[PDB]
């Protein structure tokens, strides 16, 4: 097995595994990721009965960044861009799994595009009445932040008494898990259940009981536009959302203790062309504003050694099933039908 | 026609060229010769030297296609094939010892068998003679019956008893269960050799 | 061979089908034998033209750009699209249509292998680069366009040999096939 | 209004005073660096953004941040 590699921590891995696979394993695939790999990885995982992800350089060089990151300093802004289905979504992924490895408080967001289009229960908030909330596409994320953070829902406890409704409410000193759990069965109270979330994971976090991982893919949602309608057929901003109005805070680098680190993703985007990919084509003015001083990482497609690898591994697994492709001719072929494209790549082989 | 009946249809083979002038024979080469005057159409849109051109496969996507949108029949017969590529996987990954090494997963293979065992080796001729119509039994050539499988896998998969299932789950379960001799196209292969072997006394009139 | 009515103009005589026919066959008895410098002459004189460069496709001309690269360039047409590619004579692969790479500009598989028929065919994909510039059309068009652009310029690239095999597959040939009124 | 500019001006902006507030964040945590930072923020601000100029204010944010 030359496409494998044996050491499967990511704490240890470095420049000599770059185009080789490490494994993730079953416990860790159901804890760290409910919801954060791409659904074209999850069939991958459910055909092979094994999750593999290959060890490249922009994981490599953003995994050396957080190893040195200074805590007292203010969270730093890693965006993860490059080209369509170029691996900055896995990238993100073998992040966090780095950063779930080493006891971070994972606060992960699948992808910010479904926040802004296709709701269909759309209220307006007690809290706030010029905002909007969604129960359900929070009430979503809450299960999945419990699965992922269940050890500290109970070490951490909120640092102030949150009102519910006349009867019910949250005292000073509870655990966090209580105020998860109020969003996971009343999903009434869900939108406002994430937000109080928030407010305590970054406020916490700076005191020190915890380092923070803020992982957000499809990150140029945020700032960009929604399909969202009033009952008046008039447009709303994104600003206007809750669910979006608190996770730009996090965004911010007005707090220490952690690691802001995302993606770009023109798949699912909004008023985007398809060809645009550069921080500022998919953030937008206002996104760059907000991100600014930040450091882009990209991502490019696979490289000689890392193809080879890649064709290797569906090789191993018996994934190519013509005749053909195992030979030097059909290599040559896949390799200019997708151009190192690892998505272009792994649709073409998904059919052979 | 655009082209002149001068043109000729172009020989897309890759292989068919490297052959060594030593084996070639007088008749061949002479063919060889005799096309270097000859005028050549230009090759069509589909065809290709790739390694991985299958033209049963493309005949397949052809007679799929609705209103020329090609991009949506080679999605759904790519999608076709990954479907019963995963469905071999899955059904392998739960099998004993001794019955992996009777499971195909080549999805090509699958496909190609499925089809070979529908097609029908006699069919039947309308032929009104004597004031009613009268089936008369007919051997079918090689074309017809290759013809007459996909024809009945794409009309059984757009029956509409099939409601809601799209259509690439539809045609892999069909292709599937015709590569074990089941389901309703085998049914309907071996209801037509009885309706040709109920009717071997018309045979004469043909 | 000299056609019946063109003999008859150049003997001034009408003459029958037959002996029309004699004629020729004396002609090609002297032909099949050992034929001297005047017979090969008188020969042809009884003989017209009706072209044999359906053998041969035109050779473009190796130009070199300012750093001394050798390359080739080509012309070709499909429908309303119409392409001019730039092979150069060492690559790696890269095709930039209009200034974009050759994946992100076709997005759509059978283009793709439309463009990679003609370096498949020889055997020489990943040994060249194109800088190609196509316009007008529509997606299959352009590429088609593209790929007869490429195959045009790549013949100055490969063997004789190559460039007959290439014409045999179809692969230099204008297509003509159009909307009709 | 800042609206209504076609080219960009780094002073009295909101980059300036985020990078500003960064570093006084880093100095409470504890130029020719600033000066290229401005200008790859205008770069990028005014002329048209390819790979290199993302990577130039890559390597100007790195060496403000003191990551490396
Ligand atoms: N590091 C990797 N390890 C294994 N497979 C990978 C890796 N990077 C990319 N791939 C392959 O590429 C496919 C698409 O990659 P990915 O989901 O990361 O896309 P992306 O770059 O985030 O693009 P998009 O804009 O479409 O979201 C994955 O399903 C997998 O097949
Ligand atoms: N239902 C409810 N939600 C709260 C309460 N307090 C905070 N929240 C939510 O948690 C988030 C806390 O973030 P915050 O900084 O206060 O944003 P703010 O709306 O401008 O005040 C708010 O956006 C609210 O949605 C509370 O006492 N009751
Ligand atoms: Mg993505």
């Amino acid at each position: 097995a030359i496409s494998r590699t044996n050491e499967n921590d990511p704490a240890k891995h470095g420049d000599q595994h770059e185009g080789q696979h490490y494994n993730i394993s079953p416990q860790d695939l159901e804890t760290v990721f409910p919801h954060g790999l791409p659904p074209r990885f999850v069939m991958q995982v459910k055909t092979f009965s094994e999750a593999c992800l290959m060890v490249r350089k922009p994981a490599l060089e953003l995994l050396h960044y957080l190893k040195n990151t200074s805590f007292a300093y203010p969270a730093i802004r890693y965006l993860l861009y490059g080209e369509k289905g170029t691996g900055k979504t896995l990238s993100l992924c073998h992040v966090i799994h780095f950063c779930a490895k080493q006891d971070w408080l994972i606060l992960h967001i699948p992808d910010a595009h479904l926040w802004v289009k296709n709701c269909r229960d759309l209220l307006q908030s007690s809290y706030n009445k010029q905002r909007f909330d969604q129960p359900l596409e929070a009430s979503t994320w809450l299960k999945n932040f419990k699965t992922t953070n269940e050890r500290f829902l109970n070490q951490i406890k909120v640092q102030e008494k949150y009102v519910w409704n006349k009867r019910e409410s949250t005292e000073k000193g509870s655990p966090l898990g209580e105020v998860v759990e109020q969003g996971i069965t009343r999903v009434r109270n869900a939108t406002d259940a994430v937000g109080i979330v928030l407010k305590e994971l970054k406020r916490q976090s700076s005191l020190g009981m915890f380092h923070l991982l803020v992982a957000v893919d499809g990150i140029n949602a945020l700032w960009g536009r929604t399909t969202l309608k009033r009952e008046d057929k008039s447009p709303i901003a994104p600003e206007e959302l809750a669910l979006v109005h608190n996770l730009r805070k996090m965004m911010k680098n007005d707090w220490h203790g952690g690691a802001i680190v995302s993606a770009l993703s023109q798949t699912g985007s909004l008023f985007k062309p398809r060809k645009a990919y550069l921080p500022q084509e998919l953030l937008g003015k206002e996104g760059f504003d907000a991100l600014d001083p930040f450091i882009p990482i990209l991502v490019s497609n696979y490289n000689p050694k890392e193809f080879e690898s890649c064709i290797q591994y569906y090789l191993e697994n018996n994934w190519l099933q013509h005749e053909k492709a195992p030979t030097e001719e059909g290599k040559k072929e896949l390799l200019f039908l997708s151009n190192a494209n690892p998505s272009l790549l792994e649709r073409h082989c998904a059919y052979l | 026609s655009r082209y002149s009946p001068e043109f000729k249809d172009p020989l897309i083979d890759k292989e068919y060229y490297r052959k060594p002038v030593e084996e070639l024979t007088e008749e061949e080469k002479y063919v060889r010769e005799l096309k270097k005057t000859q005028l050549i159409k230009a090759a069509p849109a589909g065809k290709t030297s790739s390694v991985f051109e299958d033209p049963v496969i493309s005949k397949f996507t052809n007679m799929m296609m609705i209103g020329g949108n090609k991009v949506l029949a080679r999605s759904l017969m790519i999608q076709t094939l990954e479907a019963v590529k995963r469905k071999q996987f899955e059904k392998y990954h739960a099998a004993s010892a001794e019955e992996q090494a009777t499971i195909e997963r080549n999805p090509y293979t699958i496909f190609h068998q499925a089809l070979k065992n529908c097609e029908p080796m006699i069919g039947l001729v309308p032929i009104l003679k004597g004031g009613r119509f009268y089936q008369v039994p007919v051997p079918l050539p090689d074309r017809r019956r290759r013809f007459l499988a996909m024809k009945w896998m794409i009309t059984e998969c757009r029956d509409k008893k099939h409601q809601r299932t799209l259509m690439p789950e539809k045609l892999s379960h069909k292709l599937l269960e015709a590569f074990h001799n089941q389901g309703p196209v085998i049914k309907r292969k071996h209801d037509l050799h009885k309706m040709a072997e109920a009717n071997r006394a018309l045979a004469h009139y043909r | 061979w000299l056609i019946k009515e063109e003999l008859e103009e150049m003997l001034v005589e009408k003459l029958s089908d037959l002996d029309y026919m004699q004629f020729i066959r004396l002609l090609e008895k002297l032909l099949t034998s050992q034929c001297g410098a005047a017979e090969e002459e008188f020969v042809q004189r009884f003989r017209r033209s009706v072209t044999l460069e359906s053998k041969k496709q035109l050779i473009e001309p190796v130009q070199y750009d300012e750093q001394g690269m050798a390359f080739s360039k080509s012309e070709g047409k499909r429908k309303t699209a119409k392409a001019e590619a730039i092979v150069y004579k060492h690559g790696s692969g890269r095709i930039k249509v209009n200034g974009i790479d050759y994946q992100l500009y076709f997005p759509i598989t059978q283009d793709r292998e439309q463009l990679m028929f003609p370096f498949h065919f020889v055997d020489r994909l990943g040994k060249h680069d194109v800088t190609c510039t196509v316009s007008g059309g529509g997606r299959s068009a352009q590429a088609g366009a593209i790929r007869l652009a490429m195959a045009k310029a790549l013949c100055s690239f490969v063997t004789e040999d190559e460039v007959e095999w290439m014409r045999q597959a179809g692969l230099l040939t204008t297509d003509p096939r159009v909307r009709e009124r | 209004t800042e609206a209504d500019m076609e080219e960009y001006i780094w002073e009295n902006s909101s980059s300036e005073r985020n990078i500003l507030e960064t570093l006084l964040q880093m100095k409470a945590a504890e130029t020719k660096e600033i000066e290229e930072y401005k200008k790859s923020v205008v770069s990028l601000k005014n002329e048209e953004e390819n790979e290199n100029s993302i990577s130039q204010y890559k390597e100007s944010v790195k060496r403000l941040l003191n990551v490396t």
